[PDB]
RNA sequence: AACCCCUAUACCUUCUGCAUAAUGAAUUAACUAGAAAUAACUUUGCAAGGAGAGCCAAAGCUAAGACCCCCGAAACCAGACG
């Protein structure tokens, strides 16, 4: 019970696909540009997660504020009790003070 | 998933469709104009800087109005912009 | 203490602190005795002279206090005739 | 990134051979046999 | 000789550099420690019971209930008006030497905040409140350079140094704007906004620069050959005279008290695309920026 | 960062000499910073160990340390206790050494 | 393969549509037009009479200068009565 | 014909030596030894950090990741309101929702909460020197080729292929042109349908290309540009404002 | 030589102390619990400066590594439905 019987189907790696060739390709954009764009401005994602990161507590309050205004209502209400909750556990919990 | 407008532009989307399109533009613009009204139940500092008499320093200040109550029945009367506080 | 605001997911400084300590640039923590204002009609001069001094903190209360208050109160001012303008940085001290 | 244990199996067999020579339940479900066998050694 | 070239022919009888061989540096990546096992699972560093392992401990300076230390101490106004102080990055004499001897700073030409910014020597931050450099006394008695510099405090013994050897010195105020501009112009061109105007002092700073004791900018320039002559008698060395110098005209520059940079006006929009300067004609702009 | 300029003597009265040219014979180089000064660092960990850093060291790096073994040893009274960084470059001594070390390296043509 | 093009920082100014309602509200100012002026001067099309303060503009900025800060000799004036009474 | 010769146009340490690489051609098959040129040891003879490589290409594979994993918490999982049964008396153990991450279909108590950013940037000064490292290692353990220009006699990516083989260039080949505008038709008509020969500009070099490919091939031109870009940040101020912005000797 | 011989007071939790006749557990499978600042430390870079505006600097400063659980009331309030 819990281990499978057959080996499973086995995964083909293509090393030199367009997207492995080329990774890293302009990571240096700016330093060899003369820093008219800067690295972080390759990245691709969310808009309130481009160049920036932070623990969860400050993720959910940067995205509120910024696409907040534009989120479903039941996934708003969400954030709003996700930051409260975070806010609770990490001012007034914990091991250490 | 994300809208693609805030939703507080949402009322201003529907301005720009359907019959409300087609009303004239002179009482288009009077909707979107949201005057300030005048000072009624509070009193207006009257300058926009002023000096803290804490610390003496020199700061800006602000009006903000006191939310109005207006009853149904106002909308039959001339209250001259007098409201429940 | 706030350590993350909700605002600005930034700690917070206890302005409690700001209002009673003073922190020299090189950790130091400096506070008044307390009670030198009370009853002054029946303590000795030796005792009130005792209560007119500005005294240092132990490492204790100095941990305690940077703790409580963020990076802004530790940057090197550089204030024009600051009366405690000698005092930020040590002189002499071994171990 | 869900993990989940894979070689379970094995982790318990290396218990339950041990316990193959002893009596009733503890020779075979690892609850029991874990505890047998800790008192064997 | 030695270590050097001795890594990189060490290099060549190695297998190729990949990404399948490289790790971080010895010491740089602690490992992590995880509540797993007998050593680090069962109560998990927490303690038994109470509240410190449920995690629900009193605040930071709680004491138990006990009035706690930073709350029985009384109020005193050590840090009161902190944030409206005026705060001056130091200046040494030893530093300016130093960055004059390194080519960093012209004494050839006159130096004010600018340049001293430029050439790396302070570091300004008017948002934290610096009112600008304050020229320090330290290492006078081996300062030899003459330069025509612009500070906006300056003490008696460093005004001495400078002027011993020839050299003039101002003191000039920067309001925070002001001072902004001075210190990063580049920045403030990219906003395309007409140079403003330098503002006059507050009151209780226009004794000190309308003074000749303290090389006011705003001080009376006939009573500066006295004042001069005073710390020559105080100080022990022979005034010279700098007319006869062959840099004269360099060390009498000075800036308007409305003037923010050299050669340039208020009212003058930098387009730094087309190196062009805009110059307004209108006589209500015209009167404003010159008042 | 400009170049410094030419003095008709030197020290400069900031202090400042230039590296000796021709660079000297030695089996090791110490460079000079971005900013034309002898790479020698005062370090502090745990407010009570004193360090005297010796960076951007080429050649045998082996070498230096043994001349500076020897230089400071008269000072001291015994051996110095010292790191070797082949890696970095950079010799590490226990103790305050910043000035001794500038001017020891400067005298040699570094 | 070959790479794409090297990422590129789109030259010009950026004029947005004053209709789009998705366009921020400080990309349609007349001080997001001084700035593009600044960047690319006469290419940036904005006219450059319109970098000064405006006639009304100019009377606000000259009574919050009135106000606020005084002349030399005012400052001066009530340095010396102020003098005078301390003494 | 006369060899191209190869000077270092910024001025070298006097206590360091240029290293040197033959300039090759790929316009034939033997055009080995086309040339001569001189490399700045600060940038193609530098100490071989291979830390500071781990640092950059860790920094290149993860400073842009963004992980979108998420699970739902017990806040966040339909319904579950209701406390199942009463505290006392049933004899069941006590639980408040049946949405707990003890219940199956319950919430995740620590699972990940996307999406997650993973950005950080590397000083400067040390993406800048991990390039220089790249490069040194490259050249220390012969797998740099400088060429002329990257120029092929035909656009048959066979050629390229039989041409690495020849010259004993390994599995996979890094092309470094100068510009993506200005490069040879035919190297780009050769490497697109390549897959382990890999065409790039000088803008796009970096630490982690240059370890996946076994070869490195530059042009002239691209050396002068990479020494050029790379020894000015060990000569450079501490910035005032972000390089962008105009400088006195900036650029060039 | 399976047993007979000899030795041997399940386990977890909880406790001053548990074979305890104290807790929990039929058993199997699967699921099910340590989240982060301050400072410090370690390892690089640059260094009287550092940092890709802001912020720090009387060897600092940048970067990185490394750190703070789970389930459970009786309640309280708001709006519905009876
Ligand atoms: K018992
Ligand atoms: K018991
Ligand atoms: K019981
Ligand atoms: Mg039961
Ligand atoms: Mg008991
Ligand atoms: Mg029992
Ligand atoms: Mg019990
Ligand atoms: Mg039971
Ligand atoms: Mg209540």
């Amino acid at each position: 019970i819990g281990i499978r019987l057959t080996l499973p189907p086995p995964k083909v790696v293509d090393r030199w696909n367009e997207k492995r060739a080329m990774f890293g390709v302009y990571d240096n954009i700016g330093i060899l540009g003369n820093f008219e764009k800067h690295p972080k401005e390759l990245i691709r994602g969310p808009i309130w997660l481009r160049g920036w990161k932070g623990n969860e507590l400050q993720r959910c309050i940067r995205k509120r504020k910024m696409v907040g205004s534009r989120m479903f209502a039941d996934d708003l209400h969400n954030l709003n009790k996700r930051i409260r909750y975070l806010y609770k556990h990490f001012n007034r919990h914990g091991k250490f003070r | 998933p994300l809208h693609k407008y805030p939703v507080w532009l949402w009322k201003r989307l529907q301005l720009r469709e359907g019959i409300c399109s087609r009303l004239p533009g002179h009482y288009l613009r009077s909707l979107e104009e949201e005057r300030t009204p005048t000072p009624v139940h509070y009193r207006p500092h009257g300058a926009k800087f002023k000096i803290n008499p804490k610390n003496g320093q020199r700061e800006r200040v602000e009006d903000v109005p006191i939310p109005i109550y207006f009853p149904p029945e106002s909308q039959r009367g001339l209250w001259g912009g007098e409201g429940w506080i | 203490l706030t350590y993350f605001s909700a605002r600005k997911g930034k700690r917070k400084t206890v302005k409690a602190v700001i209002d009673r300590f003073l922190r020299l640039h090189c950790g130091l923590w400096v506070r008044r005795k307390a009670g030198y204002k009370k009853k002054l009609w029946k303590k000795t001069p030796a005792r009130k002279k005792r209560l007119r001094e500005f005294v240092f903190c132990n490492k204790t209360q100095s941990k305690l206090l940077d703790k409580m208050t963020t990076s802004f109160w530790k940057r090197r001012n550089w204030y024009v005739d600051d009366p405690y303008q000698k005092y930020h940085d040590r002189t002499n001290l071994k171990v | 990134l869900r993990n989940r244990v894979t070689d379970r199996y094995f982790r318990i067999q290396e218990v339950l051979k041990h316990a193959r020579h002893f009596r009733g339940r503890k020779n075979r479900c690892y609850r029991l046999a874990v505890r047998t066998v800790i008192r064997a050694f | 000789q030695g270590g050097g070239a001795r890594a990189l022919d060490l290099l060549r009888g190695l297998p190729r550099v990949s990404l399948a061989n490289l790790k971080p540096n010895p010491g740089s990546k602690k490992p992590e420690r995880r509540p797993r096992g007998r050593r680090r699972g069962r109560k998990c560093g927490r303690g038994h019971k109470g509240e410190r392992q449920r995690g629900t401990r009193p605040r930071l300076g709680f004491e138990g209930g006990q009035t706690p230390f930073y709350i029985r101490i009384p109020k005193y106004g050590f840090n009161e008006g902190h944030s409206f102080r005026r705060q001056y990055k130091p200046l040494s004499l030893n530093r300016l030497q130093y960055l004059i001897d390194l080519g960093r700073v012209d004494p050839s030409q006159p130096i004010d905040l600018t340049q001293l910014v430029n050439g790396r020597g302070v570091t300004i931050q008017p948002l934290k409140r610096d009112y600008g450099v304050q020229l320090v006394e330290e290492g006078a008695d081996t300062f030899t350079a003459k330069v025509n510099i612009e500070v906006q405090l300056a003490s008696e013994l460093a005004i001495a140094a400078i002027e011993k050897n020839g050299g003039v010195v101002t003191t000039a105020f920067y309001d925070p704007r002001s001072l902004d501009i001075v210190c990063k112009p580049v920045p403030f061109f990219l906003r395309g906004q007409p140079i403003p105007k330098r503002m006059l002092p507050p009151e209780e700073l226009v004794p000190y620069y309308t003074d000749a004791k303290n090389r006011g900018y705003l001080a009376d320039p006939a009573k500066f050959p006295e004042a001069r002559l005073e710390l020559a008698r105080k100080y022990g060395y022979i005034l010279p005279d700098i007319t006869k110098d062959e840099l004269f005209k360099m060390l009498c520059t000075r800036k308007d008290p409305r003037q923010i940079f050299f050669g340039l006006a208020p009212g003058w929009v930098v387009n730094m695309a087309d190196k062009k300067i805009l110059k307004p004609t209108d006589e209500n702009l015209l009167k404003y920026y010159t008042s | 960062i400009p170049d410094p300029p030419k003095h008709e003597h030197y020290p400069t009265p900031s202090g400042w000499q230039p590296p000796r040219d021709p660079p000297p014979n030695l089996p090791y180089f110490v460079r000079r910073s971005r900013m034309h000064n002898i790479p020698v660092y005062k370090d502090i960990t745990h407010g009570n160990r004193q360090m005297t850093v010796i960076r951007k060291v080429e050649g045998d790096i082996w070498a230096l340390q043994k001349d500076v073994e020897d230089f400071l040893s008269p000072l001291l009274g015994k051996t110095p206790v010292t790191q070797v960084n082949e890696v970095t470059g950079t010799l590490r001594i226990k103790g305050y050494f910043d000035q001794e070390l500038k001017a020891w390296l400067l005298e040699k043509g570094f | 393969y070959r790479a794409r093009p090297p990422p590129r920082r789109r030259p010009g100014p950026r004029w947005p549509d004053p209709e789009d309602l998705l366009t921020p509200r400080w990309q349609l100012g007349p001080r997001y037009a001084a700035k593009q002026f600044a960047r690319y001067g006469a290419a940036s099309g904005v006219v450059p009479g319109s970098l000064w303060p405006s006639p009304e503009q100019l009377r606000e900025l000259e009574a919050e200068e009135r106000e606020w800060y005084p002349s030399l000799a005012t400052m001066q004036e009530s340095l010396r009565v102020k003098q005078l009474a301390e003494e | 014909p006369e060899p191209v010769l190869r000077k270092v146009e910024l001025p070298v340490p006097t206590h360091r030596r240029p290293v040197q690489a033959w300039v090759e051609s790929l316009r034939g098959f033997e055009q080995e030894r086309v040339g001569l040129a001189d490399l700045h040891p600060d940038v193609f003879a530098t100490a071989p950090r291979l830390d500071i490589l781990h640092q950059v290409a860790m920094w290149q594979k993860n400073f842009k990741r963004i992980s979108y994993a998420k699970t739902k918490t017990r806040a966040e999982v339909r319904g579950g309101g209701r406390k199942p049964w009463p505290q006392k008396g049933t004899g069941r153990a006590r639980h408040g929702s049946i949405r707990s991450p003890l219940w199956r279909g319950g919430g995740v108590a620590h699972g990940p909460r996307g999406p997650t950013s993973y950005y950080y940037m590397l000083p400067m000064k040390v993406r800048a020197l991990g390039l220089k490292v790249a490069l040194t290692v490259k050249l220390a353990q012969d797998d740099l080729h400088i060429m002329d220009s990257l120029e092929l006699p035909t656009g048959d990516p066979q050629y390229l292929t039989e041409l690495a083989h020849y010259r004993r260039w390994g599995d996979s080949v890094l092309l470094v042109d100068l510009t993506h505008e200005e490069m040879p038709q035919s190297i780009v008509e050769a490497t697109s349908r390549l897959k382990t020969f890999n065409l790039i500009p000088a803008v796009g070099l970096n630490v982690h290309s240059m370890l996946k490919h076994q070869t490195l091939v530059l042009t002239l031109p691209t050396v002068a540009f990479l020494e050029d870009k790379l020894l000015w940040q060990d000569s450079r101020y501490r910035p005032l404002y972000p390089f962008s912005l105009p400088y006195s000797d900036f650029p060039r």
